[PDB]
C-alpha cells in the first residue's frame, strides 16, 4: 500500500 | 492633542506625502555632473541640451529625464565642495585631444594634457566619488587628425612608441586615461568620442546612465 | 596695511583667561546641559 | 616678525593652568530624545531660533523644511530652486528664512505672509563663488559668506551688498556672530579668523593659529572668545580680549576634521562635531572630552545649541537630525 | 538511524547560528530602509518559526512515535508546513520585487514606498493561510495500525482524495514558485545582457558575471533541495519499498535551504559586509 | 485679492437645497482648510462644518450631523456645501473662515463675505455681559468666560476674538489669548488665567464698535460666544 505520507505513517 | 495638533501632525503627514512623492521624481531622473578639464568645459554636449553660479539642463529623452550640472570655471577650490555632488547618477569629463601639443594662458608650469590626467585622477581618488561611474568624452576628434600629421604625439608621453593613427592614437589615450584610476572595481569608465551628429552624443549617455541605473537598481535588491 | 588694525590690548592673557571662567560658572545653573534636569521640567517628554 | 613677538612674552601662564582648581565636569550623558525624521538626502547645515522650538535644516534634495522641535511636526516645506544648498540661516524672530544654493544666489523667503506658500523676500546674487555660510543680524541687513574669499553684509530691503568684506586669503567657510549683533567672526580655509566689524566696516583682529582649513566657527556668549573647527583635528579656542590664543583641545584618538563648532547657554560644554560619524563635547576649559555623541549612521555635517541651552541638534548625512538633552 | 540524527541538530543549529545575526544586521544597520529589506526580514524570520517547528518532527521519526499531544500536533504540522509555504512565497514576492525593479525602473516607484511593503508582507502571509487550510482542517492524529503507535498525520476518507493533495501542494507550492523566480529572474539577466551591450561592453564584465553567477547559484539550490523533497513524495503513492530509509534525510534537505536561504542572501550582501 | 465670495439664493423651499458654492483667489489654496459658521438675526456665530487639507479630517457639528455635506474641488479652488433638506432652523449668514493650524500661526485668519440664507460634551462658552456702552478714547475691558479651561498640557490656550464691525465680517483679534493678530493695531491686550479670558482695548477708536465674540478651539463642535456689542 502506501504506508507513508507528507510527515509521518498514514494507516492504508 | 486639541484640535490644533491633531491638524498639526495631518500637515506633517501631507508634507510627508509631498517629500516622499519628491524623493521618487528626482530618483527616476538622471543627473549629470559636467566637470571639464579646461577653462570652457563641455562645449559640445550642452548644445543639444534642451534648457554666476552653476549651469543645470532639465530636459527629457527616451521617457527619461536628465540633469546635466556644469560648474565652470570658478575660483574656489574643488576640495571643499566636491562632496556635495556624492550619489550623482553619471559624471562626464569632456577632455580634447588637441591638449597635448597646446598650453593653456597660464604660468606654462605643466601641459594642458598632463593637467588633463591629473584633474581627473583628482577626481577618483575623492572619497566621495568611488562607486560613481565617470564617462569620457573626446573632443575634437578630425582636429586631432590633422595634429598627427605634423607631430610626433610623444609630447606628454616620451615612452610611447606606436602607430601615428587616429584608429590607434583614440585606442592608446583611452587605455592611458582608464589607468589612471586606483579603483578599477568599482568604477566603470565609458569613453565615446563626441560627433557633431547631435544626437548621437547623447545616445550614448543614455545607454551609459542606462548601465548604470541597473546597477544601483541591482544594489538596491543586493544582488550586486 | 597691517598696521592699521594691531591692537594694544595683549598685556597680560591670565586675566582674560579669568574672565572666561568666571562666566561660564555664573551661568552654569541656567544651563540644562549642565544641571540635570527632570522629565517633567524639560520639554521632549 | 614683530607682529607676535611681544603677544608671547606676556603668556607666562595658560588657562588649563588656571581652571585645574575649580570643580572639573563629568561624563556628559545626553539621551536622543527624538529624531527628525523626514528627510531623504544629506543635511549640511541649520539654525535655531530664541523661542528654542522651531528650526530649519538645509537638504539637498531641493527642500528647505522648517518645523518645530518640541512635537517633531513639519510646518513648511519650501522647494528650493537650488538643490546643492550648503548653508541656511533662521530669523530672531521667525520671519524669514534665507538659505545659500550653489547658484551663488541666496534665496531669502518669508515666512509670515498673507498667503500659504512660502514666497521668496528677496534674491542676493552678487556673489562669485559659493555661498558657505550665512547669518542674520536682523530681518533687515544680513552678513553672508562665500567661496570667493570674501564676506559681504546684504540688505533685504535695500538689495545690493552694502560693505562686502575683503579682507580674507583662502577660502570662506564659516561665520559667527555676536551676542549683541554687533561684531562678528569669520574662518576661512587659510587658517585665519578675522573679527570683523559693521562700525569700523571690515576685520579689526586676526588669528592665525591653526594650520589647515577651517570649516566651521562658534561664538562664546560673554563676547570675548570663540573656537574654531579646524581639519587638522584640532580647535583653537582664541581670544578677542588678547588677540592671542587662550587653549587647544587636540587628541592623537580622532583622525578626522572639525566640521561643526557650537557653544551651549554657559558655554562650558563645547559641542564640536567631526567626520568619525559621531559628535564630541569638550570641557573648553580644561581640554578634556567628557562625553561623546554617537548613534549617526554618516559623518555629522551642522550643530547648534539652543539659545537657552535646553536642545542640541546634530545633523549628518543619512538624512536624519538628532535632538540632544 | 541516530545518523540522521545527528545531522539534525546540525541543521538546526546552523540555521541557530546564522539566522540569528541575519535580524540584527537589518534592523540595526538598514531598519526597514525599503521593499527589499523587508522580504529578507520576513525569510528570516520565518526560517525560525521554521526551526523551531522542525525538532517536534526530528526526534519523532526516530522514536516512531509521537509524545506530544493530539491537538497540540495538527497546529504545529501546519505551522512548519506554513512556514514552508511562507518561505517559499516569500522568495517568489522577491524575485517579482528585484524583477520590477531592475526591467521597470518607472513601475517599480509605487513599490519602493514601505507603505505597500508592509501590506505585501501581510498578504503573503495571508496567502499561506489559504494553501495550508486544507492541510489543517484534515489534520488529525490517528494510529497507524501497524503496531497501535500513536502517530499524527494528515487523515482523508477516501484514497482518491489523497491524490489531489499531494500534487496540490506540488503544483502551488513547488511548480508554480519556481517558474516565478525561474522567469523572474531569467528576465533580470536578460535585461542586464542586453543592455550591457548597447553601452558598449560585448563581453560579460566582472560585475555582471558576478550577477548572473549570484543568481544562477538561486535558482539550482532551491530545486536541488526542493525537487529531492517533492520527488519523493508521489514516489510513496505507487511503490511502498522505500522502508522510510528516505524520507529522513529528504526532508532534511528541506529543512537546510529554509534555514540557509537567509544566510545566503545575508552574508552575500553590501549590509553583512559593512558589519563585519 | 485675498477677499473670498459666496454664492446663496434669495430663499429655498423646505425638501430641497441649494448647494452653496464658494470660491477662493489669492492665496494658495489646498493649504487652509475651509470653515462654515452661519449667523441667525439677531443670534449669535455656530460653527457648522470643516474640511482639512486634503478632504483628510472632516468634522460636523451636532446640529448638521446627518443633513449637511460639505465638498470641495480643490483643483478648481471652489468650495462646495450639500445639503439634504433645508429647515427653517437654518435661515442664517453662512460664512467661511479660512484658517490653518500651526505653531505659530494666525488661525481664523480672514473670514469670508458670507451669503445668506432663508427657508420658509460640548464647551458652552458663555458671556458675562452683552452690551458695555461706554464712551471712546482709551482703555475698556471685555472678559469671557468658558465651560471647559482652555490650559493644555502643552501650555498653549486656544482663545480667538473677533469684532464684527456693523455690515462686514469677523475678523481676528487676538488668538491665543495673549498674541496679536496679523494686521491689527497694538491696542488689543489679552490676559487671563485658564476661564478669565480679559480683554483690555486700550485705545477703543471708532471704527473698534462691533458684536464681540470668544470662541474654544479644544473640544468639537466649535461654539462660540454670546456676542457682546459696543457703542
Amino acid at each position: 500500500c502506501k504506508n507513508f505520507f507528507w510527515k509521518t505513517f498514514t494507516s492504508c | 492633542l486639541s484640535a490644533e495638533d491633531k491638524a498639526a501632525v495631518e500637515r506633517s503627514k501631507m508634507i510627508d506625502r509631498n517629500l516622499r512623492e519628491d524623493g521618487e521624481k528626482a530618483a527616476r531622473e538622471v543627473k549629470l555632473l559636467l566637470l571639464g578639464a579646461g577653462e570652457s568645459g563641455k562645449c559640445t554636449i550642452v548644445k543639444q541640451m534642451k534648457i554666476t553660479g552653476i549651469v543645470e539642463t532639465h530636459f527629457t529623452f527616451k521617457d527619461l529625464h536628465f540633469k546635466m550640472f556644469d560648474v565652470g570655471a570658478q575660483r574656489s577650490e574643488r576640495k571643499k565642495w566636491i562632496h556635495c555632488f556624492e550619489g550623482v547618477t553619471a559624471i562626464i569629463f569632456c577632455v580634447a585631444l588637441s591638449d597635448y601639443d597646446l598650453v593653456l594662458a597660464e604660468d606654462e608650469e605643466m601641459n594642458r594634457m598632463h593637467a588633463s590626467m591629473k584633474l581627473f585622477d583628482s577626481i577618483c581618488n575623492n572619497k566621495w566619488f568611488t562607486d560613481t561611474s565617470i564617462i569620457l568624452f573626446l573632443n575634437k576628434k578630425d582636429l586631432f587628425e590633422e595634429k598627427i600629421k605634423k607631430s610626433p604625439l610623444t609630447i606628454c608621453y616620451p615612452e610611447y612608441a606606436g602607430s601615428n593613427t587616429y584608429e590607434e592614437a583614440a585606442a592608446y589615450i583611452q587605455c592611458q586615461f582608464e589607468d589612471l584610476n586606483k579603483r578599477k572595481d568599482t568604477k566603470e569608465i565609458y569613453t565615446h568620442f563626441t560627433c557633431s551628429t547631435d544626437t548621437k552624443n547623447v545616445q550614448f549617455v543614455f545607454d551609459a546612465v542606462t548601465d548604470v541605473i541597473i546597477k544601483n537598481n541591482l544594489k538596491d535588491c543586493g544582488l550586486f | 596695511q597691517l598696521k592699521m588694525e594691531a591692537n594694544i590690548d595683549r598685556i597680560k592673557v591670565s586675566k582674560a583667561a579669568a574672565d572666561l571662567m568666571a562666566y561660564c560658572e555664573a551661568h552654569a545653573k541656567e544651563d540644562p546641559l549642565l544641571t540635570p534636569v527632570p522629565a517633567s521640567e524639560n520639554p521632549f517628554r | 616678525n614683530q607682529i607676535r613677538d611681544a603677544r608671547k612674552a606676556c603668556a607666562d601662564a595658560t588657562l588649563s593652568q588656571i581652571t585645574n582648581n575649580i570643580d572639573p565636569v563629568g561624563r556628559i550623558q545626553m539621551r536622543t530624545r527624538r529624531t527628525l525624521r523626514g528627510h531623504l538626502a544629506k543635511i549640511y547645515a541649520m539654525h535655531w531660533g530664541t523661542d528654542s522650538r522651531l528650526l530649519v535644516s538645509a537638504s539637498q534634495d531641493g527642500k528647505l523644511i522648517i518645523w518645530d522641535s518640541y512635537t517633531t511636526n513639519k510646518v513648511h516645506a519650501i522647494p528650493l530652486r537650488s538643490s546643492w544648498v550648503m548653508t541656511c540661516a533662521y530669523a530672531p524672530s521667525g520671519n524669514y528664512v534665507a538659505c545659500g544654493g550653489l547658484d551663488n544666489i541666496c534665496s531669502i523667503y518669508n515666512l509670515k505672509t498673507r498667503e500659504g506658500n512660502v514666497r521668496v523676500s528677496r534674491e542676493l546674487a552678487g556673489h562669485t563663488g559659493y555661498l558657505s555660510c550665512c547669518r542674520f543680524l536682523d530681518d533687515n541687513q544680513i552678513v553672508t559668506s562665500s567661496g570667493d574669499t570674501t564676506c559681504a553684509l546684504w540688505d533685504i530691503e535695500t538689495g545690493q551688498q552694502t560693505t562686502t568684506f575683503t579682507g580674507h586669503t583662502g577660502d570662506v567657510m564659516s561665520l559667527s556672530l555676536a551676542p549683541d549683533t554687533r561684531l562678528f567672526v569669520s574662518g576661512a580655509c587659510d587658517a585665519s579668523a578675522k573679527l570683523w566689524d559693521v562700525r569700523e566696516g571690515m576685520c579689526r583682529q586676526t588669528f592665525t593659529g591653526h594650520e589647515s582649513d577651517i570649516n566651521a566657527i562658534c561664538f562664546f556668549p560673554n563676547g570675548n572668545a570663540f573656537a574654531t573647527g579646524s581639519d587638522d583635528a584640532t580647535c583653537r579656542l582664541f581670544d578677542l580680549r588678547a588677540d592671542q590664543e587662550l587653549m587647544t583641545y587636540s587628541h592623537d584618538n580622532i583622525i578626522c576634521g572639525i566640521t561643526s563648532v557650537s557653544f551651549s547657554k554657559s558655554g562650558r560644554l563645547l559641542l564640536a562635531g567631526y567626520d568619525d560619524f559621531n559628535c564630541n563635547v569638550w570641557d573648553a576649559l580644561k581640554a578634556d572630552r567628557a562625553g561623546v555623541l554617537a548613534g549617526h549612521d554618516n559623518r555629522v555635517s551642522c550643530l547648534g545649541v539652543t539659545d537657552d541651552g535646553m536642545a542640541v541638534a546634530t545633523g549628518s548625512w543619512d538624512s536624519f537630525l538628532k535632538i540632544w538633552n | 538511524m541516530v545518523a540522521i540524527q545527528c545531522i539534525y541538530a546540525l541543521v538546526c543549529l546552523v540555521g541557530l547560528v546564522g539566522n540569528a545575526l541575519v535580524i540584527f544586521v537589518i534592523l540595526r544597520y538598514a531598519k526597514m530602509k525599503t521593499a527589499t529589506n523587508i522580504y529578507l526580514l520576513n525569510l528570516a524570520v520565518a526560517d525560525e518559526l521554521f526551526m523551531l517547528s522542525v525538532p517536534f518532527v526530528a526526534s519523532s521519526a526516530a522514536l516512531r512515535h509521537w509524545p506530544f499531544g493530539s491537538v497540540l500536533c495538527r497546529a504545529v504540522l501546519s505551522v512548519d508546513g506554513l512556514n514552508m509555504f511562507t518561505s517559499v512565497f516569500c522568495l517568489t514576492v522577491l524575485s517579482v520585487d528585484r524583477y520590477v525593479a531592475v526591467v521597470h525602473p518607472l513601475r517599480a516607484a509605487t513599490y519602493r514606498r514601505p507603505s505597500v511593503a508592509k501590506l505585501i508582507n501581510l498578504g503573503v502571509w495571508l496567502a499561506s493561510l489559504l494553501v495550508t487550510l486544507p492541510i489543517a482542517i484534515f489534520a488529525d492524529t490517528r494510529p497507524a495500525r501497524g503496531g497501535q503507535a500513536v502517530a499524527c498525520n494528515l487523515q482523508w476518507p477516501h484514497p482518491a482524495w489523497s491524490a489531489v493533495f499531494v500534487v496540490y501542494t506540488f503544483l502551488l507550492g513547488f511548480l508554480l514558485p519556481v517558474l516565478a523566480i525561474g522567469l523572474c529572474y531569467l528576465l533580470i539577466v536578460g535585461k542586464m545582457r542586453a543592455v550591457a551591450l548597447r553601452a558598449g561592453w560585448q563581453q560579460r564584465r566582472r560585475s555582471e558575471k558576478k550577477i548572473t553567477r549570484l543568481v544562477l547559484m538561486f535558482v539550482v539550490v532551491f530545486v536541488l533541495c526542493w525537487m529531492p523533497f517533492y520527488v519523493v513524495q508521489l514516489l510513496n503513492l505507487f511503490v511502498t519499498s522505500l522502508d522510510a530509509t528516505v524520507n529522513h534525510v529528504s526532508l532534511i534537505l528541506s529543512y537546510a535551504n529554509s534555514c540557509a536561504n537567509p544566510i545566503l542572501y545575508g552574508f552575500l550582501s553590501d549590509n553583512f559586509r559593512r558589519f563585519f | 485679492d485675498v477677499q473670498l465670495v459666496e454664492s446663496g439664493g434669495g430663499l429655498v423651499q423646505p425638501g430641497g437645497s441649494r448647494k452653496l458654492s464658494c470660491s477662493a483667489s489669492g492665496f494658495a489654496f489646498s493649504s487652509f482648510g475651509m470653515h462654515w459658521v452661519r449667523q441667525a438675526p439677531e443670534k449669535g456665530l455656530e460653527w457648522v462644518a470643516y474640511i482639512s487639507s486634503g478632504s483628510g479630517t472632516i468634522y460636523y457639528a451636532d446640529t448638521v450631523k446627518g443633513r449637511f455635506t460639505i465638498s470641495r474641488d480643490d483643483p478648481k479652488n471652489t468650495l462646495f456645501l450639500q445639503m439634504t433638506s433645508l429647515r427653517s432652523e437654518d435661515t442664517a449668514m453662512y460664512y467661511c473662515v479660512r484658517s490653518i493650524y500651526y505653531y505659530g500661526s494666525s488661525p481664523f485668519d480672514f473670514w469670508g463675505q458670507g451669503t445668506t440664507l432663508t427657508v420658509s460634551s460640548d464647551i458652552v462658552m458663555t458671556q458675562a455681559t452683552s452690551s458695555v456702552p461706554v464712551t471712546p478714547g482709551e482703555s475698556v475691558s471685555i472678559s469671557c468666560r468658558s465651560s471647559k479651561s482652555l490650559l493644555h498640557s502643552n501650555g498653549n490656550t486656544y482663545l480667538y476674538w473677533f469684532l464684527q464691525r456693523p455690515g462686514q465680517s469677523p475678523q481676528l483679534l487676538i488668538y491665543r489669548m495673549s498674541n496679536l493678530a496679523s494686521g491689527v493695531p497694538d491696542r488689543f491686550s489679552g490676559s487671563g488665567s485658564g476661564t478669565a479670558f480679559t480683554l483690555t482695548i486700550s485705545r477703543l477708536e471708532a471704527e473698534d464698535v462691533g458684536v464681540y465674540y470668544c470662541m474654544q478651539h479644544l473640544e468639537y463642535p466649535l461654539t462660540f460666544g454670546a456676542g457682546t456689542k459696543l457703542e
